[PDB]
């Protein structure tokens, strides 16, 4: 996955700096790609990897949150 | 393979090789080999061997980093999981010196006399 890993680095890190509530990035990225679209199968998987991605540096290292009502 | 087997035929005068004697020519070899029954150094030294070593290594300081908010994962507690998972044996002093790999490949970065806070792997 660590390709596909990369690249979604990539749009994570994009969509960060030039941000600069984590539905919002999901929202916004899969907005961003779903003009890369070529299925609703990779809507629902980009969608599906975000959602596991997320969870995956906010039960795991790479977050911060600063107040939980917020955060 | 080359020159042995031109000795051989060199033996019994000839002056061009058959295909054959080449055979025997290889099986000389094949008996070292065939000896060798019953190049190493990096296959040893590859996970299951080096790269499994540093590999689980990381592996395991990226977990006590997620698992300390990551804060950094002390010598001790590392030495701890390490000959914990128990299995392959990682030695206390392998585990020093595959550390200090990473750390000086920049694979790791960290410090103590008996602490050794963390890494961040930039590399």
């Amino acid at each position: 996955y660590d390709k596909y890993v990369s690249m979604m680095n990539m749009i994570v890190r994009k969509i960060a700096e030039v941000d600069r509530t984590a539905v919002d990035i999901v929202d916004w990225y899969l907005l961003q790609k779903e003009n890369d679209l070529g299925s609703l199968a990779e809507y629902w998987e980009e969608r599906r990897l975000a959602f596991k991605v997320i969870k995956r540096l906010v039960k795991d290292r790479i977050l911060m949150e600063i107040h939980g009502t917020r955060h | 393979m080359i020159r042995l087997a031109e000795a051989h035929a060199k033996m019994k005068l000839k002056n061009v090789v058959e295909l054959e004697d080449v055979q025997e020519a290889v099986r000389l070899i094949r008996s070292a080999i065939k000896d060798y029954a019953t190049m190493n150094l990096v296959q040893t030294g590859k996970s299951v061997i080096q790269r499994k070593l540093q590999e689980d290594l990381s592996r395991e300081i990226m977990n006590v980093l997620k698992d300390q908010a990551s804060d950094s994962m002390s010598f001790n507690e590392l030495i701890k999981q390490i000959n914990e998972h128990s299995q392959d044996r990682v030695e206390s002093s392998d585990i020093q010196e595959a550390l200090s790999r990473l750390q000086q490949e920049d694979k790791v970065i960290v410090l103590g006399e008996g602490v050794r806070r963390s890494v961040r792997l930039n590399n």
